[PDB]
RNA sequence: AGCUAGUUGGUGGGGUAAUGGCCCACCAAGGCGACGACGGGUAGCCGGUCUGAGAGGAUGGCCGGCCACAGGGGCACUGAGACACGGGCCCCACUCCUACGGGAGGCAGCAGUUAGGAAUCUUCCGCAAUGGGCGCAAGCCUGACGGAGCGACGCCGCUUGGAGGAAGAAGCCCUUCGGGGUGUAAACUCCUGAACCCGGGACGAAACCCCCGACGAGGGGACUGACGGUACCGGGGUAAUAGCGCCGGCCAACUCCGUGCCAGCAGCCGCGGUAAUACGGAGGGCGCGAGCGUUACCCGGAUUCACUGGGCGUAAAGGGCGUGUAGGCGGCCUGGGGCGUCCCAUGUGAAAGACCACGGCUCAACCGUGGGGGAGCGUGGGAUACGCUCAGGCUAGACG
């Protein structure tokens, strides 16, 4: 069984980046949502979108690329490197205020998910909560 | 001070032991474990029970010794 | 492994066995010889090393290294013992702390004085 | 104690002058000026390949012999500087400079350093009002030197005063040329000092 | 009895006393209640002697029965005085 | 704030006593990985009012029966035998795997 | 790997300042346990201390708090409080006296003896301070404490000089015989002036006491030093202890003689069996410096028990597979609960330390003062994304 749904998503996105493909495929589901839409409004997805293939809920994710750097290994420059599901399943990772990671020392993030939705760091600090580090990304 | 206390006396090696170490008969009394000096080792000198050899001998332990000459 | 499973066991805590068995990991341990004999090294080595068979104050019957020059040792015999691997001898985990009760000091030493238990020697 | 001995051989040893007799430590005689090359037996021997701890090595060495210092006493220093808010390197030589003897030397107080910490022991030499003997001493900025009262008539003294009456001072400290004061204004910088150090090897020297 | 009583702390030749809170049967150095004045006998600090007056007041409503030297720091940062 | 607990019924074999089980739900101190663990606490209620399958609010109390320092302040939820199930197959199984 | 019989609960009683299996009588037959009981070892615990980038790991000396014990065991008594360190009773262990019937003992209080042992202090002064007890008080006591003594045991501070002074004395060492090294190092000139002597010499100590004032506040007065004639100031006043380790690589520093797998070194690789940068010695260096090395022990480096942070086809490592219990984890939507989780407030988190600021001892150690932080925990409010839980529903999983 898909024993995590985001992690699964997130290495989908992965793979999906390692392989040069534009847009993938995922299941649906409002948290999964949440955390494109921050992905989207950090600039790491061109864009998203919901389709529905066969009639189960599913997420268009328009992929990121960096300009075809020419030269040894011509294949495209990455936006995402890394992105780690930290919080995974029987090791749930909840860090306070105080706590919450300098995630590659600003260039990146790791995503939240707070009492006050899900976010990012730097939008944590501002409103002044803690909770739960999902993921990190860079 | 480097110390030259040391016996140098005859005998006729008796016992074929391990590692070219040699129980040789000694006519200054018994058979010491008497080991091959490393000249020996760099030459490639044989020794084989029967050879009358001088043996180097400390008075801090004479129960080791050293065959010294070739036969 | 997978976090469930440390929690179930834990991490077996490394636990540390010491080289030296001269006990209450006593800095030195005196003891009186029951024999004193020279000892052949190896199969890298040969040389003769002096070594002694050492009745210690916690029981345990130590071969122990003597160092230096040459030494003045009979055989009942206060002696005092630092440990620390001889890498050549079997059984030998031992240096003699030449300077102390009978084992008195490297005489003719005149370098490296204080390992070996040599008085400094008068200059002009 | 100090160094104590042997002096110019340290200069000899740097590969750089170092002016630590002052005067000559100045003329053509450091050792420096002619022979320049290590002491020793294998003085003018091949030039070889130095490690890189051995360079790092060689810096501290250099440094710390400027200032002429034990070396606890000179790794308390640096403990002190990392612990301290700041560029622990320029930091460091500031709190370097700080020590009275220093302090006494850039003043043109004494021509040399340990000539300098000598004169602060012999109770020559009064921080504020009370005579200070004790040459590691903070001279924290705002702060007047003086020589003392009883001992401003040392023809020595005089004499290095002269060497100093007129030629210009460092920016940080300031001197009464007269009446035998001096001001320490600005605890000093990396950039206002002219030591061949390179502090950063240092810091890495004492990383591990 | 609760006494406010004298700590020393300092060192050698440098004491230093904590005018302090606490039980009779104490170390004279240990765990006391409340910390509440501050004086040295050398008088080499500016200011060397000083005490929290309203707790002190506090304390010697409670019943805190003082011992003399304590009594007279009081004494001298005015808190047995009356206006 | 006389310490008060959520605990389950477990067993009522003696004289108003009352055993619950307490699964109290902490983060591990080095790794953080949330565990269950569960606390017996042996009960005071006069009545025998309550029963297996019940869940029930647990007063730190004074002391009735040495190791016995707890009233039953209220009933929260009757009928969830459930979890009472689960620790009798536990204590089953424990008398099994010895021999 | 099972443990348990006062053992788990009950009723009544006793006992306790008080709950209680603390104990007892009677009844019930439970209670604990792999979320690791019982059993064995280990070990006072902690605030902390050391390390560490941190998370951590070890450690629990001094200093502070708590416990427990006063030859071993057992027991009470008195009292507010002990099961009572210098109080009692009893048995035993042991030493001491004995007119052999019995007595007296207990330094794990300071100091010292003795033993053990690598190893650890003066049978010191003082009641001055501070605290303790008593007392109306004076005062009395106080091996608490305050100090001194002994030990580089640790940390920190200072001295063993400084300024000049050869294209380079000797001495020693190397050499390609020219030369180089030691080394401005010396000597020598100049200056300073630890030691050391004399003159003075404390802060710490103003109270408690007496009197005015009512024995209140307030005001005046007096006594009061073990340290110690010390610290410290003023004059005088002498150039006046240097050591220890290493020197192949790691690792900073290189040559010659002596030795020849010998004697030897070694923390590891290893070096030595005749030209040894590894051995012995000499010079030279280099590290440190009143210390420096060795040894022990702890961490680190070891991301080598791995949470941060490793792995498992062949390196050590997948179990022989299956089913399945506990346990762990779990799709998508909607809503509630709000336990986790977060947050705010606040209570706590003693002092000492660590951290910052400033101050004091001529600096610093050391200390003082102020501040900040602090994981955790409690209490009140809040938030619902996530986990939990309750309810309803969905069909992608799963099953038919
Ligand atoms: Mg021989
Ligand atoms: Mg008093
Ligand atoms: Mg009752
Ligand atoms: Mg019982
Ligand atoms: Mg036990
Ligand atoms: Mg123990
Ligand atoms: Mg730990
Ligand atoms: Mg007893
Ligand atoms: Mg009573
Ligand atoms: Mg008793
Ligand atoms: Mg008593
Ligand atoms: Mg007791
Ligand atoms: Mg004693
Ligand atoms: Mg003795
Ligand atoms: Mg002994
Ligand atoms: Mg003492
Ligand atoms: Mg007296
Ligand atoms: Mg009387
Ligand atoms: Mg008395
Ligand atoms: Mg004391
Ligand atoms: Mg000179
Ligand atoms: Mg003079
Ligand atoms: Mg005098
Ligand atoms: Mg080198
Ligand atoms: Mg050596
Ligand atoms: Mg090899
Ligand atoms: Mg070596
Ligand atoms: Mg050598
Ligand atoms: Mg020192
Ligand atoms: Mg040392
Ligand atoms: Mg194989
Ligand atoms: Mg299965
Ligand atoms: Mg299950
Ligand atoms: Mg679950
Ligand atoms: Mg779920
Ligand atoms: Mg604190
Ligand atoms: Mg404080
Ligand atoms: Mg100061
Ligand atoms: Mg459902
Ligand atoms: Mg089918």
């Amino acid at each position: 069984m898909l024993t995590d749904p985001i992690a699964d998503m997130l290495t989908r996105i992965r793979n999906a980046t390692r392989v040069y493909k534009e847009s993938t495929d995922v299941p649906a589901s409002r948290f999964k949502e949440e955390i494109l839409r921050i992905l989207a409004r950090e600039g790491f997805i061109k864009g998203y979108e919901r389709v529905d293939v066969d009639g189960k809920p599913y997420l268009r994710v328009y992929l990121k690329y960096g300009p075809r750097r020419q030269g040894p290994d011509p294949r495209p420059e990455q936006v995402i490197h890394h992105i780690r599901r930290i919080s995974k399943p029987g090791r749930r990772v909840y860090v306070g205020v105080k706590e919450i990671p300098r995630v590659r020392r600003g260039l990146g993030i790791a995503i939240l998910s707070t009492s006050k939705g899900v976010l990012t760091d730097r939008e944590a600090r501002k409103l002044g909560v803690g909770g739960e580090l999902i993921c990190e990304v860079w | 001070a480097k110390e030259k206390d040391t016996i140098r006396t005859e005998g006729v090696v008796t016992e074929a032991l391990p590692n070219a170490t040699f129980r040789v008969k000694l006519d200054s009394g018994p058979e010491i474990l008497a080991y091959i000096s490393g000249k020996m080792r760099m030459h490639y000198i044989r020794i084989l029970p029967g050879d009358r050899v001088v043996v180097e001998i400390t008075p801090y332990d004479p129960t080791r010794g050293r065959i010294v000459y070739r036969k | 492994p997978t976090i469930n499973q440390l929690v179930r066991k834990g991490r077996e805590k490394v636990r540390k066995k010491s080289k030296v068995p001269a006990l209450k990991g006593a800095p030195f341990r005196r003891g009186v010889c029951t024999v004193v004999r020279t000892v052949t090294p190896k199969k890298p080595n040969s040389a003769l090393r002096k070594v002694a068979k050492v009745r210690l104050t916690s029981g345990y019957e130590v071969t122990a290294y003597i160092p230096g020059e040459g030494h003045n040792l009979q055989e009942h015999s206060v002696v005092l013992i630092r440990g620390g691997r001889v890498k050549d001898l079997p059984g030998v985990r031992y240096h003699i702390v030449r300077g102390v009760y009978d084992a008195a000091g490297v005489k003719d030493r005149k370098k490296s004085r204080s390992k070996y238990g040599t008085k400094k020697p008068k200059e002009a | 104690g100090r160094y104590i001995g042997p002096v110019c051989r340290l200069c000899r040893r740097e590969g750089v002058k170092l002016y630590l007799k002052g005067e000559r430590c100045y003329s053509p005689k450091c050792a420096m000026e002619r022979r320049p090359y290590p002491p020793g037996q294998h003085g003018q021997k091949r030039a070889r390949r130095p490690s890189d701890y051995a360079v790092r090595l060689r810096e501290k060495q250099k440094l710390r012999r400027i200032y002429g210092i034990s070396e606890r006493q000179f790794r308390n220093l640096f403990e002190e500087a990392s612990k301290k808010k700041g560029v622990t390197g320029s930091v460091f030589l500031g709190l370097l400079e700080s020590r009275l003897d220093n302090v006494v030397y850039r003043l043109g107080f004494a021509v040399s350093r340990r000539q300098a910490r000598q004169l602060v022991r012999h109770g020559h030499i009064t921080v504020n009002g009370r005579r200070v003997d004790l040459p590691s001493y903070r001279v924290r900025p705002g702060d007047e030197i003086a020589v003392a009262e009883k001992s401003r008539n040392l023809e020595l003294i005089r004499q290095n005063l002269e060497a100093m009456k007129g030629r210009k001072v460092g920016p940080w400290l300031s001197l009464d040329v007269e009446g035998m004061k001096g001001k320490f204004l600005r605890l000093p910088d990396r950039e206002d000092l002219a030591l061949p150090v390179n502090e950063q090897l240092v810091i890495e020297f004492y990383s591990r | 009895m609760v006494k406010i009583r004298l700590a020393r702390f300092g060192s050698k030749h440098n004491p230093h006393y904590r005018i302090v809170v606490t039980d009779a049967r104490r170390k004279r150095d240990g765990k006391y209640i409340e910390k509440i004045g501050y004086y040295d006998p050398r008088k080499t600090t500016p200011d060397w002697l000083k005490v929290d007056v309203e707790r002190a007041r506090y304390w010697l409503s409670v019943g805190a029965q003082p011992t003399d030297t304590a009594r007279r720091l009081l004494r001298q940062a005015g808190v047995f005085r009356q206006e | 704030p006389k310490k008060v607990l959520t605990g389950v019924v477990v067993s009522d074999k003696m004289q108003k006593t009352v055993t619950v089980l307490v699964e109290r739900q902490f983060p591990h101190p080095l790794y953080g990985k949330v565990i269950k663990r569960s606390k017996k606490y042996l009960a005071h209620d006069p009545e025998e009012k309550y029963k297996l399958g019940d869940v029930v609010e647990i007063i730190e109390s004074r002391p009735i029966s040495k190791r016995k320092r707890f009233r039953v302040l209220r009933l929260v939820e009757s009928g969830r035998m459930d979890l009472v199930e689960k620790y009798l197959i536990r204590r089953q199984n424990y008398e099994s795997l010895s021999k």
